């Protein structure tokens, strides 16, 4: 896996790849690694598929129960802490998860929390998670500014996953984009790396290491 | 464990143990709450058949549940301590999990839920 | 394996079962474990099939070269050569061998060579995994200066019981008689020895 | 030390069409280098137009099918004979598998059927309960042999339109039941040739709105 | 720390009507890290072609070794080495290192210049010859290649048709393997002409 | 977690036109020591089922007691215990299969391999296998241990698929079983000469044969074999 | 987690804690605050195993805050340190122990004295003029043995602390991304923003 | 592998299957396991494939030089002795399991050799992973005084038992007959009972399907 | 040892190598030059096991210098890289192998072209437009895939290199104490003093 999310002037960008592996066997190229918890909350998935898939869908059920009981949408902080407290109870049992809880609320504004299976919970502006996280960081960090436009921010997120998809053997397939605003999350399409790589190479003039 | 159902219905559809618990409240010292435009005030009566009292150390009638919520009461004094303790613990538990202090409505809903549970549990009044 | 060698009035007789195993699978049910190193000097092989065969082949070569220079070698001499190979290579060998031979001066003789590579001259000797079940029987029934017929019966009954209790032993009972008269090979099948 | 797991071999394959879906699997059952049975079925009709197969360690496979079949029975009892949809079955199976997260069922599970719009559906699971809907999936011992062939022939991967300078891809289209069965038969004969744990026989279960039909074909017995 | 799967890579070979084809991917990596996308695994000594998968240092070493040996062969014999003879030389050289082997999976391909017969062969790391009428596979996606070849292959394919079959076998096998891909090369070999084509494939 | 102590070797079986045959030797091995010789490893259940067991004997005797108790429990409040509601071979098997899988799931298995042979009430032949792992399978021929490697090949020459079952008589079927037992005595180092055999027919019922011996053995060719390579004497 | 330091001077206690959070070959964050206020005049910094650290710190925070509300009174630094020690002493013989080391800095309002306590994951408590956990101590203790005096001011203590951080930045293998510094005195707890 | 050897009236016959494995994958479907040591001495080999070929070629080379040196036809016992002493020296690390047979001036002979260097004599022998399936047949049908045609039938039947019942063995049966006074006849693919059925579909692609980036003529000439 | 980088541009090859030498919990030196000049137009940087690195580098240096004197001629970068690869390929099957990874940057005077070779301790050689050894590559390769062009100048290459070092200083766990940068071109080898 490679997943990222960063905060900027116009909200939050979230980008992920779509590969699943069992050792060197490429098991799938079309896996959904973003989970739509509600119209204002997103969750990213890295590590074990079952672990991530099961518990993040569980998380959504706990978030729905919050708004039924409290007549109000749950905060990003409280949502992330439910998950982190859950995995802490299982600490040592062997769960494998690297997740990011991203969303907007009135009291918090745009917010991102990193949560992993050894109990770490961190608020932050930029995170990259997964086996190809370092490749994504390299492009994202060197091109990041707070004052990026919505159009440029979407591209940088897309371009950072593409970088990791290319270099990391355990990342690839396609890119899934999301933009989170004050009005909620907006889906910005599935982008196959088969076509996207060559399109980016030609138009941008990058990837000169590859035989054109 | 002591199991007896103490709170039960009567032919006319009343739960006498709950209604007799209201009589204990009627016996208690008066307590009043008034809310203004930008504040709330809690007033409490103290009976004057007790002189030679030490007011420094005597339990106060109004109790802080958290730094932003207070609780007063009327009825059995000993019973009130149990509710106050449970409320204070829940207040700290809420801050721990939700990373935000309780609302007044939430705290009330919790205390009321405890009181209800003691009206249909065996072996308790 | 179950193997033994017994001295008697006229000479010495060697005996053995015919089972070779890989775990619980019988790789050969008609194995010959009694092997010639010289005209009237033979040996019973137990332990690793590869090790015992390689040793016996080297001994036969040594005694053939002995004979070419110094004439017929003694049974003691044959045992010494076996010992030398077993002792000096004790870390790399799994071989339990009994040596038996007939001289005219010394008559019948039996030497046993366990895992360590020590030598022991005895009136009779038993060895192999099946031998453990017949120590009691053989001790109570062995006499010195037995006849040919008596000694054949003693070995037949002994190996019969060893075969009956040991799963690593079975098949036919092979024997080799060593006397002044010459060299005789005997065989005994299950239908006979099982109902003893 | 006692080892609670074993490997019973075999391989399974699921493909989905426009108004149908197939779930195929070989009938051979093995341990180590021995054959246990030349005809031991492992693709089952579970009711409500849902077929299922759990390949790997047979004892865990049977247990899981047995538990899912029973889950369908109680779904009817508790919800007024309502039909269990393929998407609902899939979610239920995740919980069956993840319930034993710390002592897993050692199987690759595949289910097939029709979705609520009448279109063909195939879901596939890992041993601990992850799942995904797909047009195509192979599972088991020969999965690595069959799956890349399916990418090429079902989803037209790496195939471009002739003369278009590798710019236009071969367009996606649904396959007929006749064409799908051809691909299944060829996939298993190829797998039988190159994998020792695959052979003896092939059993295919086809699922349409009319019900569940069966077809059987001989495979090489060496 | 499994020598044969540190760098990654694949090779495949096929026969046709009066022709042979041999193909390989271009990836060289260090486990998960992709390093080079220009690492060709097919070499040739005269008209005899050799592909090698496995540990990359040994791939380079063996190429240099067989260039060495085939150069001396030609000087002494006064002729080019044939595929059948070269196959025996590869086997002898690998078995020489029986208890300290090169971690490789070589594949020979070519046409005998005297008889005109198409020839292919494969080996394990210690030198066992694997001859075939149809196809030979090697590398980290050998399982995938076995499946593609067994279904797609048919006998007596024309050079142009054979190119399509071998290319599709390699591409679809490589896309199901994490350590293989990053480009591909195909060699079509007729009696007295050899065409080399680079394939367009996904770069992840 | 166990290790087996006293053990029993192969159990072999097959189907024929009117029923099923099953056999197993009478030995109880203690490692390499052939300790006990009077051990019955075929256990009948009613007049229509025989259960053959290999592996740990203490666990076998435990299973005997469970089957014995199953008969008793089935008779309770059951007027049709000897008729329509009698214990079927399929009922007996499913019970054992359930137990075997439950025990392996608790990491405390019954260290056995089991074959349930019998005839159903509608005349259908029943033959199915289950072991310590809870693995189950059915086939025209079934065998455990060494029997799986040596007996099955011989028995499959008679009945290779389903359609060969009607074409196989009881005479031909028994002959193939008896031969397979002889072969196991030649080649299995934890087998005995003495064995038991059981036939379950849809017409003639249950026939239980005890104290059978392996006979007509070929050993005479052993006399001609001398040395191990170059020896000529 | 990695670097936590503490210095007690005449009228205050100063805690310095590293900002880095590192997992694998990636620095995930460079602005992490490794501390929790337990009461108005008591502060606890922490370091150790991932997850355990924050879980333990917040659990202690909740318990001390509960006490404050119940009694309408602030526990002394000595009393808080003893409570924390006992919780860690219980933990070490549990099925899964808390792997967390802590420093507690507080100002006792009854005694009008600053106090610094060092407690490790075993429940080993000591009161000290200056303290450190982990590899930090191997540099800072000898340095402070030389330059520390008991009658120093808060400003002198901050300069003394700058000297420690400079040494660690010179000789430590890992980049810990600087420190967050907090002061505890008669007027409570405050953060130094420019360090 | 399955390999066997059987003696008869006026000579000896050996046989073998033709499957070569690489884990659970079939690497070669028609490989030759019968080796020629000398014209009338042949060898069937199981175990590590490279070892059986290398050891048989080395001894075969030395046997030829020995034959030329002595002006005599080579004996089976000479090949036996050279093979066992070589394999013993390497303490089982050379994984060759061989059945050695042939005719010579002394007569007809049949031996087996194991990897650690032990040898056996017999009228009928079997080695390899399918040796138990083969030995079951041999123990059932072998008798004294077999004819040529009877021995070929028995040998191939024993190999077939391995082909059908052992997952390690498969494909075809190879035979070699060695009769006294006659030339040895090598019967490659004596039986072929595993022919691949016709495929359901031709996978011939339209020309231009594969996307190409570069073309170039390669120079093979000087 | 840890970080070594290489970039080939239009007319030159640029090598950047970390200055830190760390043993245990102590940075023993912050000005270490992890490179050796093999010939006037060929430079080799190195990283790996302590002792092995310098011993190997100087051994290669001595052999290339011996060749230069004997033939009165400078070996090409391709020829030098092949010699180095073979020495490492021999080493890997020795009793105790050299655990050293290298980059070779050179300017071929006959071809008038810059050349960069990456060789690991196994003897795995590749020619590349940009290269890295160790954990550095996990950040720098993706970065260079984006920003690198083949027709860049030496100045553009230095700015591209600054971008790599900045990223490593942000996301790497260890403090590697900056880098020494050297340029190889038609005029030979020179060091950039202010980086
Ligand atoms: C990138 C792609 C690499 O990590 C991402 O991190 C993704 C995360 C996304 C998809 C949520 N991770 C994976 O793809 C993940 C990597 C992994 C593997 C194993 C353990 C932890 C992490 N892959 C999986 O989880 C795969 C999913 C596919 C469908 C196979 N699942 C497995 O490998 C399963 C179950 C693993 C498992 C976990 C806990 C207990 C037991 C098992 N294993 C198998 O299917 C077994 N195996 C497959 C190969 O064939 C033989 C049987
Ligand atoms: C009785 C049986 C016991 O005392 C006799 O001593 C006979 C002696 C006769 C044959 C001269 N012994 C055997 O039959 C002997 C038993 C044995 C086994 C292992 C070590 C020592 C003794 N059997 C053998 O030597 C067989 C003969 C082959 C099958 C023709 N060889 C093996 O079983 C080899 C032995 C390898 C070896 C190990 C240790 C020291 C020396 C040699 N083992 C295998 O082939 C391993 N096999 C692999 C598959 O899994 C089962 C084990
Ligand atoms: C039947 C099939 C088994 O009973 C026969 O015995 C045949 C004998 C015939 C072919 C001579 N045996 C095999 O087919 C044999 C099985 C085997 C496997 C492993 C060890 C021993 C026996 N197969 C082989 O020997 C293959 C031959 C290939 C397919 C041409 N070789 C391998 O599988 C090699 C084994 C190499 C080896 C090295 C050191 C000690 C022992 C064996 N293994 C690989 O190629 C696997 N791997 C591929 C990736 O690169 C690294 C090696
Ligand atoms: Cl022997
Ligand atoms: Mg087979
Ligand atoms: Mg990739």
């Amino acid at each position: 896996t490679t997943t990222l999310a960063f905060r900027f002037q116009g909200g939050i960008i979230v980008a992920v790849d779509s590969r699943a592996t069992a050792g060197n066997w490429v098991a799938s190229q079309t896996v959904k690694k973003v989970i739509e918890i509600n119209p204002f909350l997103l969750g990213t998935m890295a590590g074990g598929v079952a672990d991530c898939q099961f518990w993040e869908t569980w998380l959504g059920s706990q978030c729905r129960l919050h708004e039924l009981r409290e007549k109000e949408r749950i905060s990003v902080a409280a949502a992330s802490k439910i998950l982190s407290n859950l995995v802490y109870q299982y600490k040592g049992a062997g769960l494998s998860m690297g997740t990011m809880i991203c969303g907007y609320t009135r009291k918090e504004g745009p917010t991102i929390y990193y949560v992993d299976s050894d109990g770490t919970r961190l608020k932050g502006d930029i995170f990259c998670v997964g086996s190809g996280q370092t490749f994504a960081y390299g492009v994202l960090d060197s091109n990041y500014k707070w004052d990026l436009s919505v159009e440029d921010a979407l591209y940088l997120g897309k371009r950072s996953i593409l970088a990791a998809a290319h270099r990391d053997a355990y990342s690839g397939g396609s890119v899934n984009l999301y933009h989170v605003t004050e009005d909620g999350w907006i889906y910005h399409g599935n982008h196959d790396v088969g076509e996207l790589f060559w399109k980016v190479k030609e138009e941008e003039g990058s990837f000169n290491n590859v035989i054109g | 464990g002591y199991d007896r159902a103490l709170s039960i219905f009567s032919p006319d559809g009343h739960i006498f143990q709950v209604e007799y618990a209201l009589e204990a409240v009627k016996r208690g010292t008066c307590a009043v709450g008034v809310k203004g435009k930008n504040c709330v005030v809690l007033g409490c009566e103290r009976r004057s058949t007790l002189k030679l009292q030490d007011t420094r150390i005597t339990p106060s009638k109004v109790s802080k549940i958290d730094s932003h919520v207070v609780l007063s009461f009327s009825g059995l004094n000993a019973d009130s301590r149990i509710l106050i303790e449970k409320a204070r613990v829940e207040a700290q538990s809420h801050r721990l999990t939700l990373e935000d202090p309780v609302t007044v409505e939430y705290l009330t809903r919790y205390v009321a839920g405890v009181q209800q549970r003691y009206t249909q549990s065996g072996g308790v009044r | 394996t179950s193997i033994m060698a017994v001295t008697f009035k006229d000479g010495v007789i060697l005996g053995a079962d015919s089972r070779t195993t890989t775990g619980a699978y019988i790789a050969n049910r008609v194995t010959d474990k009694l092997t010639r190193v010289h005209d009237k000097i033979w040996c019973c092989r137990s332990g690793s099939a590869a090790d015992t065969q390689a040793i016996a082949d080297i001994v036969q070569y040594h005694l053939e070269l002995y004979t070419s220079q110094y004439g017929t070698p003694s049974t003691e001499t044959a045992a010494s050569v076996f010992k030398e190979l077993c002792y000096e290579n004790k870390d790399n060998l799994t071989a339990g061998i009994i040596v038996a031979g007939y001289d005219d001066k010394n008559k019948g003789e039996v030497y046993t060579i366990p895992l360590g590579g020590s030598v022991h001259k005895l009136p009779y000797a038993i060895a192999g995994s099946g031998s453990t079940f017949i120590y009691g029987y053989c001790d109570k029934n062995f006499r010195e200066n037995m006849s040919k017929e008596e000694t054949v019966d003693f070995i037949k009954h002994s190996l019969s019981q060893a075969i009956k209790w040991d799963g690593s032993s079975g098949g036919v009972i092979r024997m080799v008689v060593l006397t002044a008269a010459g060299v005789e090979r005997l065989i005994f099948y299950p239908d006979e020895y099982e109902q003893l | 030390q006692f080892n609670p797991y074993g490997d019973n071999g075999g391989t399974i394959l699921g493909i989905a069409g426009e108004d149908f879906a197939v779930l195929a699997g070989d009938t051979r059952n093995i341990t180590d280098y021995s054959i246990n049975s030349r005809y031991e079925p492992k693709v089952f009709d579970c009711g409500d137009n849902i077929v299922m197969s759990a390949n790997g360690f047979a004892a865990d496979g049977d247990a899981l099918v047995k538990r899912f079949k029973n889950s369908v029975k109680w779904y009817h009892f508790d919800h007024n004979d309502k039909k269990l949809s393929i998407n609902s079955a899939a979610r239920n199976i995740q919980h069956l598998l993840y319930g034993k997260r710390f002592f897993p069922y050692y199987v690759h599970t595949i289910i097939a059927g029709l979705d609520e719009d009448g279109k063909g559906a195939v879901y596939s699971f890992d041993p601990v309960g992850s799942y995904e809907r797909e047009q195509c999936r192979a599972g088991g011992a020969a999965a690595s042999l069959i799956m890349p062939f399916l990418d090429n022939q079902v989803n037209f991967k790496n195939q471009y339109e002739p003369g278009t300078n590798g710019k236009v891809k071969k367009p996606l289209k649904y396959l007929s039941v006749e064409e799908v069965i051809k691909l299944v038969r060829d996939s298993f004969t190829s797998a039988t040739e190159r994998h020792i744990q695959v052979g003896d026989g092939l059993e295919i279960l086809i699922v349409t709105k009319d019900g569940v039909r069966k077809e059987f074909y001989e495979l090489k017995r060496d | 720390s499994d020598p044969s799967s540190i760098n990654g890579g694949i090779v495949v070979a096929m026969t046709g009507k009066d022709c042979v084809a041999i193909a390989c991917d271009l990836r060289l990596g260090s486990q998960s890290l992709g390093v080079s996308n220009k690492f060709e695994k097919i070499f040739h000594y005269g008209h005899v072609f050799l592909g090698i998968t496995g540990l990359a240092t040994d791939v380079t070493t063996l190429n240099e070794m067989f260039r060495y040996k085939t150069n001396l062969y030609k000087l002494k014999e006064e002729r080019a080495i044939e595929p059948e003879t070269f196959t025996q030389l590869v086997s002898s050289s690998l078995y020489e290192r029986r208890f300290g082997p090169y971690f490789v999976g070589p594949v020979v391909a070519g046409i005998n210049s005297k008889s005109g017969k198409p020839f292919i062969a494969g080996f394990d790391l210690i030198g066992c010859i694997d001859e075939a009428k149809d196809f030979i596979v090697s590398g980290t996606a050998s399982d995938q290649l076995f499946g593609m070849c067994e279904s797609l292959y048919e006998p007596n394919l024309e050079p142009e048709d054979l190119f399509e079959t071998i290319s599709q076998a390699l591409l679809n096998a490589a896309d199901r393997d994490a350590l293989s891909g990053w480009g591909a090369v195909v060699y079509i070999i007729k009696k007295d002409e050899v065409v080399k084509r680079y394939l367009k494939m996904r770069q992840d | 977690t166990q290790q087996p102590i006293v053990t029993g070797t192969s159990v072999i079986s097959m189907k024929y036109d009117n029923g099923v045959i099953i056999a197993a030797d009478n030995l109880g091995s203690y490692g390499s020591l052939l300790r006990f010789n009077g051990v019955e490893r075929l256990i009948p259940v009613g007049d229509n089922t025989v259960v053959g067991i290999s592996g740990d004997i203490s666990d076998m005797q435990h299973i005997e007691r469970l089957l014995k108790d199953l008969v008793t429990e089935n008779a309770y409040d059951n007027p049709l215990a000897d008729a329509e509601e009698a214990l079927e071979p399929s009922y007996i098997f499913e019970y054992l299969a359930t137990v075997m899988y439950q025990r392996r799931s608790k990491m405390n298995p019954l260290w056995n391999a089991i074959i349930v042979a019998g005839v159903q009430s509608n005349g259908d032949q029943f033959l199915r296998y289950v072991n310590l792992l809870g693995v189950t399978y059915s086939s025209p021929t079934l065998a455990t241990g060494f029997g799986a490697h040596m007996a099955n090949p011989l028995l499959r020459k008679v009945v290779d698929r389903e359609s060969d079952i009607p074409k196989t008589t009881v005479q031909v079927a028994e002959e193939a079983i008896v031969n397979a037992m002889r072969v196991l005595y030649y080649r299995d180092a934890r087998s005995s000469r003495n064995f038991s055999l059981a036939i379950i027919d849809k017409n003639t019922g249950l026939t239980f044969k005890k104290n059978l011996q392996v006979e007509n053995m070929k050993w005479d060719f052993a006399k001609d074999i001398k040395g191990y390579g170059t020896q000529k004497i | 987690m990695d670097i936590i330091l503490g210095i007690r001077v005449q009228d205050s206690v100063i805690l310095a804690s590293s900002k880095a959070v590192t997992r694998g070959i990636s620095v995930l964050k460079d602005s992490d605050d490794k501390t929790r206020q337990l009461s108005p005049h008591t502060l606890m910094s922490f370091a150790g195993e991932a997850g355990d650290t924050v879980q333990f710190a917040e659990y202690i925070q909740a318990n001390i805050q509960l006490y404050s509300i119940r009694e309408d009174y602030e526990l002394s630094p000595q009393a808080v340190s003893s409570f924390v020690r006992q919780e860690l002493a219980k933990s070490i013989r549990s099925r899964r122990p808390y792997q967390v080391n802590v420093l507690i800095g507080g100002y006792d309002k009854k005694k009008n004295k600053p106090e610094l306590y060092q407690i490790d994951y075993l429940g080993t408590k000591v009161e000290l003029p200056y303290g450190a956990h982990g590899y930090s101590g191997f540099y800072t203790f000898s340095l402070l043995d030389h330059h520390y005096r008991p009658d120093m001011t808060t400003e002198e203590g901050l300069d003394l602390l700058k000297l420690c951080v400079q040494e660690l930045e010179k000789r430590m293998p890992m980049d810990f991304k600087g420190v967050i510094v907090k002061i505890v005195d008669k007027d409570g707890i405050r953060q130094v923003d420019d360090f | 592998t399955t390999i066997v050897g059987v003696k008869f009236n006026n000579g000896v016959v050996i046989a073998a299957d033709t499957r070569s494995t690489q884990g659970p994958i079939v690497a070669d479907k028609n490989c030759a396991k019968l080796h020629r040591i000398s014209p009338k001495i042949w060898c069937a080999g199981a175990g590590t494939a490279a070892d059986t070929e290398a050891v048989t070629q080395l001894i075969g080379s030395n046997i030829e030089l020995h034959s030329l040196y002595t002006s005599r036809e080579p004996r089976v016992v000479s090949a036996l002795q050279m093979l066992k002493q070589h394999l013993f020296k390497y303490q089982g690390h050379i994984g060759a399991y061989l059945i050695v047979a042939g005719v010579d001036p002394t007569g007809s002979h049949l031996f087996s050799i194991h990897a650690h260097g032990s040898t056996d004599v017999g009228y009928y022998l079997s080695l390899g992973s399918g040796s138990l399936a083969a030995m079951a047949v041999l123990e059932s049908h072998w008798k004294q005084d077999l004819t040529k045609e009877e021995a070929i039938k028995l040998a191939s039947d024993a190999i077939q038992a391995g082909i059908w019942n052992d997952l390690g063995s498969g494909s075809n049966v190879d035979v070699c007959v060695m009769e006294i006074g006659k030339d040895a006849e090598y019967l490659r693919n004596y039986l072929t009972p595993n022919v691949r059925e016709e495929k359901q579909k031709s996978y011939k692609f339209p020309r231009g399907t594969t996307a190409v980036l570069k073309e170039s003529i390669v120079n093979i000439c000087d």
